[PDB]
Order: structure tokens, then sequence, then C-alpha cells
RNA sequence: AACCUGGUUGAUCCUGCCAGUUACAUAUGCUUGUCUUAAAUAUUAACCCAUGCAUGUGCCAGUUCAGUAUUGAACAGCGAAACUGCGAAUGGCUCAUUAAAACAGUUAUAGUUUAUUUGAUAAUUAAAGAUUACAUGGAUAACCGAGCUAAUUGUUGGGCUAAUACAUGCUUAAAAUUCCGUGUCCUGCGACCGGAACGUAUUUAUUAGAUAUUAGACCAAUCGCAGCAAUGUGAUUGAGAUGAAUCAAAGUAACUGAUCGGAUCGAGGUUUACCUCGAUAAAUCAUCUAAGUUUCUGCCCUAUCAGCUCUCGAUGGUAGUGUAUUGGACUACCAUGGCAGUCACGGGUAACGGAGAAUUAGGGUUCGAUUCCGGAGAAGGAGCCUGAGAAACGGCUACUACAACUACGGUUCGGCAG
RNA sequence: CAGGCAGGUUUUAGCCCGAAUACAUUAGCAUGGAAUAAUGGAAUAGGACUAAGUCCAUUUUAUUGGUUCUUGGAUUUGGUAAU
């Protein structure tokens, strides 16, 4: 192909974003960052169609082009009408002390938990890759592309850490082990929280794992797509649309209109 | 703040209370000094430049700027 | 566009395989660069010419067009000092390559035992020139000379054919290196194996 | 003086050894290399204490195997350390809702170690392109019998 | 540059038979029950009443 | 709505077709009041083209002695030119080519390149040289002025000054390690002493990275932990990552030095010694993005296509070239293979492949130029500059056929499948 | 048609609710399985299980030897089994 694509058609940007079929023709292309394309929010849309302080197109150039400040994403002022906020991430509306959670529904659409200064503090990682670099030095790396130095080294390289954005630091992590919780960043099941019960690895180039959670259900992914929400029944964040459990056609039904 | 409102609002919004003006056609003439422009070196192109249909941000700004002071009350 | 697309081909089945597509800019393929030692300015003043290239990511790789001197190391005693390449003899891939001096990744040839002699010389007090004066040593047996000896009774049995060749002045080793792609000649000097063989070409390429 | 000239100009190992080793005048010094593809794969008894200088093998090279592993019958033995090994396959008809039988052939690469005959079923993995068809290297080997014709012969194996 | 993406849809329906005595007995009988204007009108219900059965007999399969 | 009816006889019962019947595509005839919605030179020429537009761009934060405004006396508002920097390789149109090729669903990259982004990382500026770092040097657009041609975003030629352009460059850590001196003590190449090398990267050679799947024992030697020795002790601390590495990180030896290690830019503060938040340049690792190449499986007619590929590659092995890297991708030498009725090879296709489209009891039949995706191409064909990136093509070179101007010397920013 | 919106100002500088789901055959992956179907295991013999002996190879034992030993493989023998 000519170079490298540069654009992006309403039709193709994904069903995560809830997006406007007849809207337009296109749609803000996410720039290249800390989260993959497809799995990720640019802040266009997180203003504009998700908490619609924005509007039109214009009203976000103004937004993050005013000299003012109105977006934080993990402690840190943004300015790009794309930047990729991706899972896991706390964003936050200057203007109003908001602070959110980049997290996606049961039902796979990207969701915006409200959180409270507390939370907001810490924010969970997942860790990429693990080796030793220059001048005999330990490095991490988690899904949130954070390059980490001198880290813990009871840390294995499926691991999940608790971020302490304020200072930077490290505290309390897990592995993905039998009997954990977990939160699937993306699959055919995606959105769901549930009770690790075993990962059974294939080398063969594929492992698998397996879950239960509320209504014991049974759950079936490849461990690239499980992240550690926490160690030991315990969650370590609050989930949107209650707990992370989504319903069948027929028990959302009953539910709402008990049928 | 009409003050805020007078930032924010779109230039369109403010011909339409009749506070900016007028919307001329600058399309055709602009398409017409690129044609020159394109052809010439920088000696006269500033001249030329000094013709192009007006309408500047920074003279948008001085309008807008006139109803900021004129303007207070309730 | 000397390109190297495998479509100009004829697949498994030998049948011709058609094309769609004109010649694509990443298929790249630069001109070949034929290596000569300056080993003899008879003609040659210039003794060694690099040309870098511009890569593809952005980066340059040096060519080696000409060149008279590059870096070799002893296997066995780990050393490894610049010194300046004699004849190039016996290139396997042709012999053409021999008889232009051409320098292929692994083209066998000829050094100036000088940084090594004068090495071999400094830690074990045996300068190798011819047989007789063998060693030289310091007058006084009681302070640091100690230690040439101490090395020195390693056994240091350096193959017969490593040491005919010391004297000799002439040096065998083998390149490790592409010259067309790094600009640079670098060899290790042949020993065991290798030795004991490609000088067996040698031996019998001339008799 | 066999293994090492026989015809071709040179055959050392990734790990350039050697005369070197005579440095080591004690322990042992025929080192060859050694390594272990792992997936579930032993290393051939006959691959460590061989002389062959095979730079296309799996064990005695850095040529890696991923991703894709095979099973099929061989064809021929003719070639330098390159086999064909067939596929029997059946492919389904959506119209008249049956198969028919199809078969593909598979440029293998076979490192000394392992020792060939034709017709016996083999294992190969996805190692890098080789030459225009190779991109399969021979992991496990299995002898089988067939008397006679190996085209007749079609296993869904 | 047109690219529409509304969609289409025919609420219509032909019938095989163009001249059926005692169908078209009932199309008018039919339109003149309930005040329509053309035998279009007609079919539009019967196509309609079929996305139900059809889909009535889909559920019961 | 799983329906059928007319026509072979003087009547009859049959196969059987023609016909009707139906839907849908472009065409077209006649006829047209509303509202909502809307395809639209694809087919026949991927045939040709006037004309106009279709790609440009500047902040508070790369250069303003243009001009305005009588403005911090170096320059501070606005604000053109012109040197700088990016972009121009997205999109947009078209389907002529193209049947395991492209495509799709899958897989690999331990065989690779990726400007812009996001995270992190740098104590040592190499030798010779040279040397200011409170910081270096030289030249040129814009401008002033002279000029050529019938001619175009042609350009000669003289004079003037700035950069993140160009050019050149200053920067004390210790320890450790290695080696050297006929240095002491002692014999362990051991200890203290003194001298030398020492960032990173580049290029090789070599040492070790202890497949923490994998238990232990005795005598000798070495080894290391206490150690004057004696005698011991102990074999322990160890082991980032993978299914697997000639991985990651590391020791020694030397090579190149065209790798990097900031001579740059704002703004807000504040009685000092300055302070605070930013711009941007740029190296490596990640990361994002995308791209090469790749595994496996699947395509319409056709043998009035059966043997095909192999003088130069056809199949495999060797060594090298070459590339971003793999590879016969190309060279040389060697072996003779590789494919086929489970249809090779060859030919046709008003054939770019999918997603899908029309009718459908079920099974099928026929289409997919055409909004998504991938591919190919820009008059035909080859070549290339530049760049992180295209063989680009709204860039260049030559040929074939053409389009525009001419004072016939020569010229064109000449390619509407936008 | 169809868009994916919209619902309540009588909590209105805010409220409620949505953008679900299914099908996707052909080839690849994980996985449960007893039928049909194909394929295979001990017939020259040899196999099987077990004990010992011997030989080759080998992990952890600091490391190198020498023994031993664990662990694979090779044989000979004897025992067991409705061979
Ligand atoms: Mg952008
Ligand atoms: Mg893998
Ligand atoms: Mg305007
Ligand atoms: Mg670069
Ligand atoms: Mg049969
Ligand atoms: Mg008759
Ligand atoms: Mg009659
Ligand atoms: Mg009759
Ligand atoms: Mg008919
Ligand atoms: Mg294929
Ligand atoms: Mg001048
Ligand atoms: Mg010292
Ligand atoms: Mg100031
Ligand atoms: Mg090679
Ligand atoms: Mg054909
Ligand atoms: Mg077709
Ligand atoms: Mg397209
Ligand atoms: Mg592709
Ligand atoms: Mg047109």
């Amino acid at each position: 192909a000519r170079g490298p694509k540069k654009h992006l058609k309403r039709i193709n940007a994904p069903k995560s974003w809830m997006l406007n079929k007849l809207g337009g023709i296109w749609a803000t292309r996410p720039s290249q960052g800390p989260h993959k394309l497809r799995e990720s929010l640019p802040l266009s849309v997180l203003l504009k169609e998700r908490l619609n302080y924005a509007l039109n197109g214009r009203d976000v150039t103004l937004i993050l082009n005013d000299k003012e400040q109105n977006v934080f994403v993990d402690g840190k002022v943004r300015r790009d009408k794309g930047y990729p906020t991706g899972l896991m991430d706390v964003v936050r509306i200057e203007k109003t002390d908001q602070s959110f959670r980049i997290l996606y529904d049961t039902k796979g659409r990207f969701v915006l938990k409200s959180l409270s200064k507390e939370e907001a503090k810490y924010k969970l990682l997942k860790v990429t890759a693990k080796a030793i670099g220059p001048n005999q030095i330990p490095y991490i790396v988690t899904h949130d592309s954070r390059t980490i130095r001198f880290p813990n080294p009871e840390i294995k390289i499926g691991d999940t850490l608790k971020y302490d954005l304020v200072n930077n630091k490290i505290e309390n992590f897990a592995h993905l082990e039998s009997g954990n919780v977990c939160y699937i960043q993306q699959g055919n099941n995606i959105g769901r929280v549930g009770i690790i019960q075993h990962i059974e690895k294939h080398q063969g180039s594929f492992d698998i794992c397996h879950v239960k959670d509320a209504k014991g259900n049974a759950f079936a992914t490849r461990l690239g797509n499980i992240f550690v929400l926490g160690q030991g029944k315990k969650s370590w964040i609050e989930l949107p649309s209650g707990d992370g459990v989504r319903e069948t056609i027929l028990e959302e039904r009953k539910r709402k209109f008990s049928y | 703040n009409q003050q805020y409102l007078l930032k924010y609002e779109p230039n369109y919004r403010l011909r339409k209370v009749k506070i900016l003006g007028e919307k001329p056609n600058t399309r055709r003439s602009f398409k017409e000094l690129k044609r020159k422009i394109k052809r010439t070196s920088g000696k006269a192109i500033t001249k030329l430049l000094s013709e192009k249909k007006g309408d500047t941000w920074a003279s948008v700004q001085s309008k807008k700027s006139d109803h900021l002071k004129n303007f207070v009350a309730k | 566009g000397i390109s190297r697309d495998s479509k100009h081909k004829r697949r498994a089945t030998g049948g011709r395989m058609p094309v769609h597509r004109k010649k694509r800019a990443f298929e790249k393929g630069r001109p070949i660069s034929m290596t000569k030692l300056t080993t003899q300015s008879t003609t040659i003043t210039e003794k060694r010419r690099i040309r870098p290239v511009r890569v593809r990511g952005g980066h340059l790789k040096f060519r080696a067009l000409r060149l008279c001197e590059g870096n070799f190391s002893w296997g066995s005693e780990n050393i490894t000092r610049k010194t300046k390449i004699l004849d190039v003899k016996y290139n396997a891939t042709n012999n053409e390559l021999v008889r232009t001096k051409t320098l292929v990744k692994n083209s066998i040839v000829e050094i100036d035992s000088t940084p090594f002699r004068e090495w071999y010389k400094l830690h074990y007090g045996i300068d190798l020139g011819l047989k007789k004066d063998r060693t030289v040593l310091g007058n006084k047996e009681k302070s640091r000379h100690v230690q040439k000896r101490v090395k020195r009774t390693k056994a240091q049995a350096l193959e017969k054919n490593i040491e005919e060749q010391f004297v000799s002045q002439r040096i065998l080793a083998c390149i490790t290196s592409r010259p067309g792609q790094s600009g640079r000649a670098d060899g290790y000097i042949l020993e065991g194996k290798e030795l004991e063989f490609y000088i067996r070409k040698l031996q019998s390429k001339k008799k | 003086m066999d293994t090492q000239i026989q015809r071709a100009y040179q055959k050392q190992d990734g790990v350039f050894l050697n005369s070197k080793k005579l440095l080591a005048k004690k322990t042992s010094a025929g080192v060859r290399y050694y390594k272990n593809i792992g997936l579930g794969f032993k290393t051939p008894k006959e691959a460590i204490e061989g002389t062959y200088v095979d730079k296309k093998c799996p064990f005695t090279s850095n040529l890696s195997i991923r991703g894709k592993i095979i099973k099929g019958l061989v064809i021929s033995t003719k070639m330098n350390r390159t086999v064909i090994i067939r596929r029997d396959y059946l492919h389904y008809v959506r119209k008249y809702n049956r198969y028919e039988k199809r078969h593909r052939n598979i440029p293998v690469h076979i490192s000394p170690c392992f020792s060939v005959k034709e017709g016996d079923i083999l294992v190969a993995g996805q190692c890098r392109p080789i030459s225009k068809t190779v991109r399969f290297n021979a992991l496990q080997v299995v002898p089988n019998e067939i008397i006679g014709s190996v085209r007749k012969q079609f296993l869904l194996f | 540059m047109g690219k529409t993406y509304i969609n289409t849809s025919k609420t219509y329906s032909t019938p095989r038979r163009p001249y059926e005595k005692e169908r078209l007995d009932n199309e008018m009988k039919l339109i003149g029950t309930f005040g329509l204007k053309n035998k279009r009108e007609v079919w539009r219900v019967q196509m309609i009443l079929a996305k139900f059965r059809k889909a009535a007999r889909e559920l019961l399969t």
C-alpha cells in the first residue's frame, strides 16, 4: 500500500465507541499512543459523545487547546483530539475535578466510571514483559506502556500491580493463578469479572484460561485477555454496571420488565 | 459571562445577533490570488496580499473586543 | 532497479508465474561491490576506500571497495590487533575472487605477524624469530620475570604449523565480515581443524 | 578428514570452538553445538555424537521452530538432506454433501541425525524459509512399512 | 460523491398468478370493505402478516 | 402462497419442448399532483483533452533592521515576504491486468523496517588535533541594484545581515576489571606500590550466561568463605525471559570513529544568592502505527491442453554476494531433482477476490465494476531523486504514441481512471 | 422506508433509560465422547510385567578425576501371567 494509513471511517470505527452510524463519514482516528487502536477511546469521543461536555467538533478544539488545561489522564495534562485513553485509566476533568475509570461494559462498550478522590489515586497496571537491561538493572513493563525501574523481584511476567499515581509508587501486586479475580480486556467475553479456575498452558503457541463468578458461570478465554482485577476474591476497583456480570437476554428482561 | 459567550460562540451565531456582521464571498478571489502568488517571487507577493478580501481573524477580534467594553449591564 | 522479488521465477511445478505489480521499491537490489586489496599500490595510490550507502530505516551502511588493512584475532590466545593483510588465497566460492584478490566474508588470507609476534614476545618472552635465539628474558631471576616462565611452561605447544607461520612473516587467517555491508574486513587466525585442511587445498592446489 | 572436507570447502559449527579447545588440555574438548527446540520434542542421540555440519538442522543450529507442526508420509529420499512428504486429506463438497481425496506435497529438510527411508511417517516443524520450497524441518521420524507404491498408499494419518 | 446508507425495503408483494378469478374477487370485496384505494395496499397487508407467521414458524422450529 | 396453463388427435393417454406466468437488472415508449429518500460514463475506450478548482501550512515558544503603530536603546502588539520545519507516500477515481496469483479465514517473524506518539535511559566527549564555553566560525535567501530571452512558479550576475540551516566544538567522581614495570615482600601470575586502558555504539574473536525438568556418597587436586599458617569450613548466595536461542545483562582482546552524550526557544514569578511550568532538537530500549515477506485451506469454463520445468535455475546441497531481513533473490561449485488423472503444464473468461446482492419449502441457480477491506494502476512501459515512507505519479529521466506556446532558436507545474 | 434515539420540569443548574441478541457451514486452534468407518498392537518372533547381573549414556553432588549413584537405553538370564 502507498505508505501508512492516516484516516478512519465512520463505518469502520469500533462498536465500542457506540458511534453515530448516520453521523458523518469518518471518525477521529486514535493517535499512536499507550493503547492500541481498537482498544482505546480518543478524547474527542470521550467528551463529545461520552460525557457530552463538548458537542460540535470545534467544541473540543477549544477545550484541549484552551490555555487553561481541562483534561488530565493519569495525573498528566493532555491536549490531543485523539489521545487513546485505554483500559484501567484515570481521567480527570480539571474544571470540575471529575475522576473517571476507562473500563469496558459487560456488553463491551467503553464506560466511564466515576471515582472518589480516593481511587483516583491508584490505577491498576498489568505486566507486559519483564527482563533485565543496562548495567545489571531490572525492568518491568505495563500494558499502559509503563516502563518500570527496580521493581519488586517477586513479580512474574503475567502480573497485575496497584499503582499509586500520586507517588508513582507500587503497592500490593498479585499474579494470575488458580483463585483470583479478573477482568477480561477483550474478547467474545469482555467486561466480565470472575474467579480464575485454572490456567492450562499448551505452549504450541496459545494458552487458555477458565473462570467462575456471581451466578457461577463458566468462562473461557486466552491469557492475553485476562487482567487481574484482584487477589483472592476481593476486587480492587468499583465496577460499572453493578458487578462485572452480564445477563441472558432472558435475565435482562426479567430484571427490567420482570417477565 | 457575555465575555465568555463572545469567545466561545461561533462566528456565524454572532452575525446572527447582528454583532459580528457580514460573511463576504472568499472562495473565488482567494482561489485567484493563489493563482498569482503561486507564480511570483516575494517582491510582489507581499503587495498582492495587501489586497485579499478582508475579514482577518485579527479583525474579528478587535470587533469582538469592541462589543466587550461598550457593553455592560444586567 | 535490480530487484529480487521471487515472482520472476517458476512455481514448484515450473509453470511460469503471473505479475500485476510493477517492480516495487522495497525489493531493492544494490549493485554488487567487489572488494580488492592495496597490498600492491602498483597503480592504486589511495590505500583504502569505503563508500557509505543510504539504507532503508534511514541508516547508513558502509561499503568496502578497496582495502589494505583489517583486524584479526588469534583464537587460542584471545588476542586481537589491527594488521596489514597480504595476499588472498583460495576463496572457495570461486577462484576468480582470488585472481582479483576480492574480499568475501569467508575468504582465506595472509597477515603480518608483527603485532602477534610483538605480543607473544612481551607476554611469554618468546620472539618466534628464527628458532635459535628462541627466548629473550631478563638478567636476574628473582622478581616478576618469574611469570614469563610460568606461562612459557604452559607447554605452549603452538602447533608446528603456527610456528612456521610466524617466522615466515606470513600468517593464515579467514575473514568474518561483509565488506560490502559494513565496510570493514575482520578475520580469525587459522588453526587446527581448518588450518590443516585449507593448507591442503593450497599444497595440492599448486602441486 | 571426511565429514569435514567431503567436496565442500569447509564445515565448522555455529559455536566456533575447535582449534582453541587445545587451550583446555584436560577436561572435555570435543564440543559440538548442543540444543533443544523443546516443544515436547526429544533431542536425537545421534544428533549429539555426530560429525555432521548441517546449519539447517534444528539441533545443530540457530534455526528455530514456530507455530505450524506437521505429520505426513514421506514420498522421496532423493535430494541432499531434503525430502518430500505427502499429506492425505478429504475435501467436502457443499452440493453433493460428500468428499473427494486430495494431497498436498511438502518440502521438508532433514538433519543428518535421523535416518530416512522411503514411505515412512514423519513429523515436521515450522522453520524459517530455507529455500524456494523448504519451510519445514524434520523433528521426529517414525519408520513404517508400505509394500510397494507410495502413491497408492493413502492414509488419513 | 454519493454514498447513502439509509435502508431500502419494499412493502409490496407481487402475486404469481396474475389473474386468479377467486383471488381478485377477495381483494375487491376487501378493498370495498375497508375503503382501500389500490390492490397494492392489500398486498402491503399480506406482506406484513407474513413477517409474523414466518417468524412464528421460525420459532416453532 | 412445496400451485401451473395453451399448442402434437377424428377423439385418447404419454415423453417432450415452444409459449405463457414470475422476479430482477440496464435500455426505452407513453403518462406524470404531493411529501420522505436517492443511485447516477462501469459496461462500448484503462480512448483522447481546452478550461477553472482538486495541498498546503506559523504558534506565547526556529530566523523579522520589510510594513504598520513615534514602539522595554539590543529585540518586546499586529504582522508579508524569504531561509527553516513538517506535509505532500492520506485521501479521491478506477478495474485494464490478475485463477493458488490476488484474496479470505488462519499462522510466523528466533527472518525484518517503521517519521509522528506514549513510558524509560544515560557521571565519563574517543586518539592525533585543537581548545571560548559566560558559548566559536564561515556563507546565502528575502532586500538594494545591473541584465538576458518572443517565450513559462526560467535565471545570470554584483552588494547587504539571522538562525534549531550550515560548519566546529569545551566539559575533573570513586571503586572494580584487565594489562604493564627486570618496584618491594612472597612465592598464589599472591599481596602492597607505581604506570596504562575503561562511557555508548560500530566490527569481529573469545570467556561465562549454571534447559532452578534434573537426589546423593567417598579419597585425591583445584576453588572459594574465615584465612599469617595450622586446621578448617562450605559447596553455599546464585539463575531476568521463552515451548526453545549463538536471548536479555556481562568479562577479555582490538577495530571504526560517518552512533549518541543540547553553542537552541518561551512564558509566569521574584531584593539577591534566582525560582516555577513549558517548546524543541536528538541517541538506544520499549510502545504505539503500518509495512514487507510467511504457514495452512479454498476458486469459474477447458484435454479438439498430457506430459511440464532444466543453456542457465528447474528442485536440493554447499560457500559468498545483496537486502530491512529470510530465500537460487543473484554469483560460483556440486547433486539431479521439483509437478502431475487426488488433472500437472497450457488455453478462455464481457473474471480484480471478499464483506455481500436477486429468487429459495429443503437442496440449489445467477451475480457481484460499484460506500467496508485487501490488491492493482494512473496514456503504454522501463529507470530514479528524495524520504521514516513510494518505482510515487495531481514529482523527475529516456523511448513509443500524443497534448499546449513559438519571433521555429526554444519552452511547458504537459496526462481529468479527482 | 427508517434513524438509534428518546422518556419526565411537577425533585431540574438535575432525573430515568438505550445502542442488546442470533447465524456465520469450509481450514486452522482448546476441549467432552462410549456409535459407524478407517487405522494399529505380541507370529520368523517376539512381546508383556517383574528381579538380579553386565555394558553404553547421563542430571543434581562447587568443579575435575576415580569409584558409587539417580536417570534413560542395550542385552543375558530367572520368575510371573490361561503367555
Ligand atoms: Mg492527530
Ligand atoms: Mg510465541
Ligand atoms: Mg474563512
Ligand atoms: Mg533513525
Ligand atoms: Mg480402499
Ligand atoms: Mg403423433
Ligand atoms: Mg386439430
Ligand atoms: Mg392416428
Ligand atoms: Mg419460458
Ligand atoms: Mg497459497
Ligand atoms: Mg552574492
Ligand atoms: Mg594500581
Ligand atoms: Mg523574564
Ligand atoms: Mg547463506
Ligand atoms: Mg490461465
Ligand atoms: Mg466472478
Ligand atoms: Mg477501494
Ligand atoms: Mg495483506
Ligand atoms: Mg471527469
